[PDB]
This record gives structure tokens, sequence and C-alpha cells, in this order.
């Protein structure tokens, strides 16, 4: 692996509630500041990272309703104008747009019937705003044109909450799981999907019919043994993980079978290695990747942060040095790389925020 | 190998998603 990190900074947000989400800006031009936001409670925080550590309050946004409760958060940009944007959402099911310049909310989607769980803005259009509910599904917005694009599930849809999702590298399919064990492939680059992407920005004031998508283009209950609270692609290869302590990387189908040739009915799933780590056996304790997907961090229950190197075939070799203070000792909800990897942020279940910066 | 291929992939792929944010001029928060 040879990757170390320092611990430069640590910092207390004042509301002192649990910090679920963490994200890094990945739309910053290169050399511009290194700015992530942080939710938790009915707070969506914003910082700069300077040097020698320094972590520069920008600005922070207060949500009217003291009982939203913040679970994540997600950066995209305005296509015209190339100004940035903030997705945010939790318990209360209501997506908020917020201006991260002024911390002003500009607009807000109502729909799911739930709490929202992840939030993820497609790789290649800055628009579609991909949601994951407790109200057992997907669904995908434009929010450009202020359409839901897509609601996936239904008949062969999430039979429980969803608990995350995550688009492949080019953004032709997602890839979700939750409660219900399962974990399902939902193709966007289909003709339908992709004429229904094509309709909503075609759409001006007869209000948008959405696509009602019932069914999966893969689904397996055969990895995990539980709920599957983080899920993530890599390559064509899926990372996953349950209660078992371990990040599991599997692929539909056997050995052999491409992505991309897989059969809605295909019934085998090929198990190819495991990230074992320890004392993160409770639900949402999300794992992140760098922008190359060279690095793999999750934090545990007790303040560890674990780091691997995927560029090493063997996911035991793999393992970094697991990054501990003896003051950090509250869960690690989400981790966020800074888009060069010089920077790793963890926020906690204690309101702390700490940086790790490569050496 | 499957990891070398699928190495290869994630490579050709975030090089096309780099180069195509290099293009880009995001507003500085
Ligand atoms: C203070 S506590 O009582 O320990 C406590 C602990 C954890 C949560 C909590 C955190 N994150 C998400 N969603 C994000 C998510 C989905 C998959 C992974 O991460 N949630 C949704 N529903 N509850 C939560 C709330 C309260």
């Amino acid at each position: 692996c040879k990757y170390s990190f320092k611990c430069v900074n640590s910092l207390k947000e004042d509301h002192n509630q649990p910090l679920f989400g963490v994200q890094f800006n990945w739309h910053s031009k290169e050399g511009d500041p290194l700015v992530f936001a942080t939710v938790g409670s009915n707070r969506v925080t914003l910082y700069e990272c300077h040097s020698q550590g320094e972590i520069r309050l920008l600005q922070s946004y207060v949500d009217a309703d003291a009982d939203e409760n913040f679970y994540t958060c997600a950066w995209t940009y305005d296509s015209n104008t190339s100004h940035p944007l903030l997705a945010v959402a939790g318990s209360r099911g209501i997506i908020r747009i917020i201006n991260p310049i002024t911390m002003q909310c500009i607009k807000h989607y109502v729909g799911h019937g739930n709490a929202i769980n992840e939030l993820k803005f497609h790789p290649r259009d800055p628009n579609l705003l991909l949601s994951v509910s407790k109200d057992h599904a997907l669904r995908l917005w434009n929010i450009q044109t202020d359409t839901l694009v897509a609601i996936f599930g239904g008949v062969e849809g999430h039979r429980d909450e969803v608990l995350s999702a995550d688009y492949d590298l080019l953004g032709e399919k997602i890839m979700s799981c939750g409660m219900d064990h399962s974990l399902k492939l939902w193709r966007i680059n289909s003709k339908r999907m992709m004429n229904a992407i094509k309709e909503s920005y075609d759409y001006n004031p007869r209000p948008f019919i959405s696509q009602k998508i019932h069914f999966p283009d893969f689904s397996t209950r055969d990895i995990h043994r539980n709920y599957v609270d983080c899920v993530r692609w890599l390559g064509d290869l899926i990372l996953s993980k349950s209660c078992e302590n371990a990040i599991v990387c599997w692929k539909p189908g056997k050995m052999e079978d491409d992505i991309d040739k897989i059969k809605p009915s295909e019934s085998n799933v090929t198990i190819l290695g495991r990230f074992d780590y320890s004392q993160c056996d409770i639900w949402y304790m999300r794992f992140s990747m760098d922008f190359w997907q060279k690095m793999l961090a999750l934090g545990n229950q007790v303040g560890k942060l674990y780091v691997w190197d995927l560029e090493v075939e063997d996911p035991h070799k793999a393992k970094c040095t697991t990054l501990t203070h003896h003051k950090c000792g509250a869960a690690i909800r989400q981790t966020s790389f800074s888009r060069d990897s010089s920077i790793l942020i963890a926020v906690c279940d204690d309101a702390s925020i700490w940086r790790w910066d490569r050496l | 190998s499957m990891f070398s291929s699928n190495r290869q992939k994630i490579l050709e792929r975030t090089e096309i998603l780099n180069q195509e944010w290099k293009q880009r001029r995001i507003q500085p928060v």
C-alpha cells in the first residue's frame, strides 16, 4: 500500500448532534480552494481546507424546520452558468437544492413518502439527481426542468427501505441496495430510460409523467445475510457491505459474465474478494473511494479509520495503516477524500470533523 | 486477469470524467 496520512486538525460543530454526511466538492477547478459540506441535524455546513491543517468555516445553512435531520448531501453544478450547487436530504424526505455561495435554498422536491438516505448526481449529466428512500423506491429527478424522470420500485422493486445507490463510471447504470438484503441493477442507458431523460429536458408548462420502473436488470439477495447499507461500483465490479464487518467485492453472474450481457433472470453471483475490518456491525456506516478509485476508506463505530489500496489485488495485503487519534472515539458515519486525494475528512456521532493529510 | 482489466476500465473511464472536469471552469464557492 505505502499510503500514509497525518491527522492535522479536528473541530466540533456547536450543535453537538451527530454528523451523518460529508462530501468534498469535486467540481471545483484545479487550484481553487478545497471545500467540503457536512450534514447533521437541520444543518448544512461548508468548510475550506487551507494550509497547516486549517479548516476555515465558510457558511452555515439552518433548515427552518428544527425537526429535519439531514443524512446525505451531494455536489453538482448548473450546466448553463457553471455555478456550484448542493443537494441535501434526510428524515423529512424533502430534497433541498442550496446555493453554496449564498447558503440559501434555491428550490425543493417533495415526493418520497419517507426519509431520504442517499443523493447521487449522474457522473456526466449534472442535472440528474438520484434519491434513495425508506419508501422502498429510488427516484431520478431533472433539477434543471424540475421533473421527476423515473421512480424505480414496484412489482420487482425493493421490498424494504432503500439504503444506498451508486451510478457506474459513465452513468449507464445504477446499483441499489437496502433492508430487504437485496442488490438491484437498473440500467439507465436503455432506450426507454434515455428517452424519459430526453423528455424531461423538453418539458415546459398538463404535468410531466414519470416512468414507473417496476423491474430491475439484475437482483440478488445472495451476497449478504442482512441489510446492505452501502454500495458503490468498482469498475464493472461491486463493493457492498452489511453487518459482517467486511466490504465484499463481487459481480452479477458467473466469473466470465460481462456486466452488459447479463440477463434480468441471472441467478448466479461471483464473490471475488473481501475487505475485513472491525467494530462496524451497526447500521448507516458508509464507505468511500477517492476520484481515481485507488483508495478505499471506511470509519468504524469506535473512531478508527480503515484505508485500503485498491491497486493491490490481494484484499488482505491492500490494508493501509488504520488511522487513529486518541481523542477520536465516536462513530465515523462517513468520510470524504478531496478530488486530488491529498485530504481525507471524517465526520462523527459527536459532531466532530477530522482532517487527515496524505504524506 | 479479472483485476488487471477491471483496473484499466476504471483508468479509461475516470480519465473520460477527468478530461470533462478539466474542460469545466466551475465558479469557486
Ligand atoms: C443518533 S442515533 O440514534 O445513533 C442515529 C444513528 C444513525 C442514524 C441515521 C444515519 N444515516 C441515515 N441515512 C444515511 C445512510 C443510509 C445508508 C447509510 O447511511 N439514516 C437513516 N435513518 N437513520 C439514519 C440516525 C440516528
